RNA sequence: CCGAGCCUGGUGAUAGCUGGUUGUCCAAGAUAGAAUCUUAGUUCAACUUUAAAUUUGCCCACAGAACCCAAAUCCCCUU
RNA sequence: GCCUGUUUACCAAAAACAUCACCUCUAGCAUCACCAGUAUUAGAGGCACCGCCU
RNA sequence: UUAAUUUAUUAAUGCAAACAACCUGCAUUAAAAAUUUCGGUUGGGGCGACCUCGGAGCAGAACCCAACCUCCGAGCAGUACAUGCUAAGACUUCACCAGUCAAAGCGAACCUCAAUUGAUCCA
């Protein structure tokens, strides 16, 4: 039961893993932009 | 209990005489009242800091007032340099303010012919005072 | 025993006398709370943290004094107002929003003016503060900030690193060394139209306050006592890098007599009869008159400027002398 | 240690020596390198690799501990599944 | 009653043997002293109308300074043991 | 100063790693290697272990 | 024979300190450091001794060992 | 150092210790000391007779 | 003794226990004491300084060695988050402890420089 438990917890954080990683390099590369556009002024 | 207690803080941690404690007894009643630790606090804070010694302690009514006014009024003196702590000696560079010239006072008093420093000063003095004892606990 | 009682001891012995009836002030001032201003990075978002900073009821005493005159942003509490400011935090741009320094400490440069475009040294200002407010300020042709001490120079790249950008730094916009202003003069000469000579003092508030390395400890007797020989040789030394026609500033962290007018008096005769070079000290009375609504001033000075410390406004000690060498 | 205890007259046991180290029936002991649970994060991964690994003793530290030990730790084991039963005897050993 | 318990470990004695105690089996931890425990309740049979408690032959709790103090000395109650249970009960089933 | 922080495997297995941040900056979220999924996954700063 | 009496016992107290440590004869046998409440001591190393296994040991020809800007040393085939 | 006295038996007899006098602190009290006593009392201690000026 | 550790003992109080006091248990506060210690270098004394690590005088040229002394610095910071795992063979501060470099391989992509530190036990 508790192999089970782990298993399919690591599989459901595996399956939403992609779109966390791309949101997150979303939300950094948004906040460099940020940054530029404040130093553009 | 509490009685008890507040005498014996007066006679066996403060040394006292029993005479000293009944005069103390009648002309500060709120004695009674205040809670020990804070007693010993401002009884220690004349004694060692301040420099006073039980006949004067005694003699003006220093225990009546309160213990945020007196180290207000004190330490205010002492960084002005007006105030010394006595020394192992027990001798000072310049004669101390006496008691009544500082805690008896008003505040405008006070601020006047001791201190000889504005209102305003001192309430940003208090204010500080305030704010490094809050951090000191 | 106690360094800061023996400061305290040499204070009164000293500076009663010097002041008469204002040291009981001085003295209480000294000893509370010091009080601090928000120098807004101008690399970082500075329109925002100086937004925030007015939010916090601050204000920029550097834009009043402009006002009234006839590039720095540093927010300081009104009189009275004993509020500390919130420890500074990295801004979007990955610096630090404000630097958190004693507004006095800014005078210095203030009074130094730095024109657009103007090589810049600092002869051995290197506890921050001064020189990151000359590195904000427009000395785009080039700033060398020299200290004695590695572990100085050490926190000096340290706040660079946290507000200064790397782009800024990487040229020879900054450079840093660990080297003696003494032998500066003979390093180079006639080179820098700006000059902060920020000498080792007593630095009298920190001598009061932290025990440790503290310059009235009996085993720093003998730099006690030679300090004003010391500094009197980087005053000389910057003098002689300064720029005929340029400007320099020689500050002191103290409120000594001996360590201010007689020191910038006696680098001025060393320069005139050794290396036969005059100096003007420049009139600072106006600076004293636009600054004074916010700083205190010793209005019994001869030679510079004297801010003192008082419970109104907590920024001194800070004696700054504005020097230009006409030959 | 104690030569002779005072109620048998044998020779005692440093248990010390026991909770830190490992007798390989050869001859050899075995243990791990001091400070390998101490502040990793200002350890290189070079250094932790090196820290992390079974070490074998010195012949006057392994003379030692067989002092310090009795004959009972110096004997033949044969556990169940023993990580170490290959490394207690030696192989293709000259002198 | 005070409940005490030895710091260090006394090794077995064996069968027939008697434990062998030292200097440290002498060393005591108090686990708890009884007379700080919750008062409980002593259970009694009335055997004369009493205030506030009951009648007769009715089992009840009284505070065991009660029971003790004024109930069972003066004879207004028994102890609740079986026998005296069973002897009313064939008095009250008698009335 | 900077501080030592417990960064955690966001892919659900019990993997941290303890990682230098300054105090002043904010929390750390950071694209770390995860041995036990053998990949490359986000790890969330959880809690400061200790101050350096 | 008192800054803590005397006697007995624990007691053969302990002493990194002082002193002593008894037949004959032969043989090998000398200054490198490190740690240590450690420098009056000890543990490791080095040196020394004994026994055993094996094969290379010493001396050393060229060649070779850094820029910053003497004497020699190491390494080393032969012999 | 007030005095008469006391002291390191066995290297110090003193300016040291005590001492009347004065001063400080503590205590409202019975059947074993204090005491078969009771604040002009008892205990603890300082100093050193007395006498003066402030 | 304002050195460390204790309150075993007395005196108080507080809470339990028991029916105000006494006694017992547990706490707190004092008095009284009890056990134990008083590191190293610097002719002594005072005030100081120093004790670990790195660099120079400094071995003229493999290594190591000039202690005491003259000094100058470090008790970090920055980047990165594969700064992951493994593994031949080597170096090593003259011991040990500890400290270094690293082929190949798996898996990925296609550290920095003087010192910047601390063992066991135990949490
Ligand atoms: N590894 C490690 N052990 C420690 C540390 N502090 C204390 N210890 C352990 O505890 C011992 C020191 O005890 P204490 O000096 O009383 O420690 P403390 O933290 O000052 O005080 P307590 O918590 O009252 O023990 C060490 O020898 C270790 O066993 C630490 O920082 N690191
Ligand atoms: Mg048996
Ligand atoms: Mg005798
Ligand atoms: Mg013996
Ligand atoms: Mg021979
Ligand atoms: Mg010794
Ligand atoms: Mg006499
Ligand atoms: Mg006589
Ligand atoms: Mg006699
Ligand atoms: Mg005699
Ligand atoms: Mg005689
Ligand atoms: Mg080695």
């Amino acid at each position: 039961q508790k192999r089970r438990e782990r298993e399919q917890h690591i599989a459901e954080c595996m399956a939403k893993m992609p779109q966390m990683i791309v949101n997150w390099q979303q939300q950094q590369r948004e906040n460099w932009e940020k940054a530029q556009a404040d130093k553009e002024r | 209990q509490d009685i008890n207690d507040t005498v014996r803080l007066l006679k066996e941690k403060c040394l006292f005489t029993v005479q000293q404690v009944t005069k103390i007894l009648h002309s500060c009643p709120s004695v009674l009242r205040e809670d020990l630790g804070q007693l010993e606090y401002k009884f220690q804070y004349a004694y060692f800091r301040m420099g006073i010694k039980h006949p004067d302690i005694v003699k003006s009514e220093y225990l009546q007032y309160s213990l945020t006014k007196i180290k207000q009024r004190h330490i205010y003196l002492e960084r002005l340099g007006r105030y010394q702590t006595p020394d192992k000696k027990g001798q000072t560079q310049i004669p101390n303010p006496l008691l009544k010239d500082i805690l008896r006072v008003s505040e405008a008093e006070f601020l006047a012919r001791t201190a000889c420093t504005s209102v305003e000063e001192f309430q940003v003095f208090k204010k500080l005072l305030a704010r490094e004892e809050e951090e000191s606990e | 025993f106690p360094a800061v009682r023996l400061a305290l001891q040499n204070f009164d012995m000293t500076y009663s006398v010097q002041f008469g009836d204002l040291w009981p002030s001085i003295r209480v001032s000294l000893l509370s709370e010091q009080k601090y201003g928000a120098l807004v990075n101008n690399f970082a978002a500075w329109d925002h943290v100086s937004a925030k900073l007015e939010q916090l009821s601050a204000k920029d005493f550097v834009n009043e004094a402009i006002s009234h005159w006839e590039n720095l942003r540093c927010f300081t509490f009104d009189r009275g107002d004993i509020s500390r400011f919130p420890p500074a935090r990295p801004g979007s741009l990955g610096v630090m929003e404000y630097y958190l320094m004693d507004a006095a400490s800014l005078l210095p440069v203030l009074a130094l003016g730095l024109q657009p475009g103007d090589i810049v040294l600092d002869l051995c200002a290197a506890p921050g503060g001064k020189t990151l407010a000359l590195l904000q300020t427009g000395c785009c042709r080039n700033l060398a900030a020299n200290d004695l001490s590695p572990s100085r120079i050490a926190r000096l790249q340290k706040i660079l690193h946290s507000y200064v950008p790397e782009e800024i730094r990487d040229g020879n916009q900054v450079r840093v060394t660990s080297w003696d202003g003494r032998k500066w003069g003979e390093l180079e000469g006639d080179t820098y139209d700006r000059v902060l000579v920020d000498v080792p003092c007593t630095t009298d508030r920190h001598s009061l306050h932290e025990e440790e390395n503290n310059i009235f400890k009996r085993s720093r007797k003998k730099e006690r006592q030679i300090l004003p020989v010391l500094q009197v040789q980087l005053l000389a030394a910057g003098l002689l890098a300064t720029k005929p026609g340029g400007h320099v500033v020689y500050s002191t962290c103290s409120l000594s007599h001996l360590q201010n007018e007689y020191v910038v008096q006696g680098a001025i005769e060393l320069l005139a009869n050794q290396y036969s070079i005059q100096v003007q000290v420049e009139d600072l009375t106006h600076f004293r008159r636009v600054f004074m609504d916010t700083f205190c001033f010793f209005s019994s000075c001869q030679v510079g400027e004297l801010v003192i410390p008082n419970l109104m406004a907590n920024f001194g000690p800070m004696y700054f002398c504005k020097m230009r060498r006409l030959t | 240690l104690t030569y002779f205890s005072a109620r048998k007259g044998k020779r005692k046991t440093v248990k010390a020596v026991i909770d830190r180290f490992l007798r390989l029936h050869c001859g050899l002991w075995v243990r791990r390198k001091a400070g390998y649970k101490k502040k990793l994060w200002k350890k290189t991964p070079a250094r932790k690799k090196r820290l992390r690994e079974f070490v074998f003793c010195n012949k006057t530290q392994s003379k030692l501990l067989d002092k310090m030990t009795t004959s009972f730790w110096k004997r033949r084991n044969w556990y169940v599944d023993d990580p170490y039963q290959k490394y207690h005897d030696r192989t293709n050993l000259k002198v | 009653t005070v409940i005490v318990e030895r710091w260090w470990k006394v090794p077995l004695a064996g069968e027939g043997r008697k434990p062998r105690l030292h200097r440290r089996h002498r060393v005591y931890k108090l686990v708890e002293d009884t007379k700080h425990r919750p008062k409980e309740n002593l259970e009694l049979i009335l055997t004369q109308s009493v205030e506030n408690v009951g009648v007769r032959g009715d089992l009840v709790s009284v505070k065991k300074s009660l029971g003790r103090n004024r109930l069972l000395p003066q004879g207004l109650a028994v102890y609740a043991s079986p026998e005296n249970k069973k002897l009313f009960e064939e008095e009250k089933l008698l009335r | 100063k900077n501080i030592l922080v417990r960064m955690v495997s966001e892919a659900g297995t019990g993997f941290c790693f303890n990682t230098k941040r300054n105090r002043l900056r904010e929390k750390l979220t950071l694209l770390h290697y995860d041995p036990v999924v053998k990949q490359r996954v986000l790890f969330v700063e959880k809690k400061k272990i200790r101050s350096l």
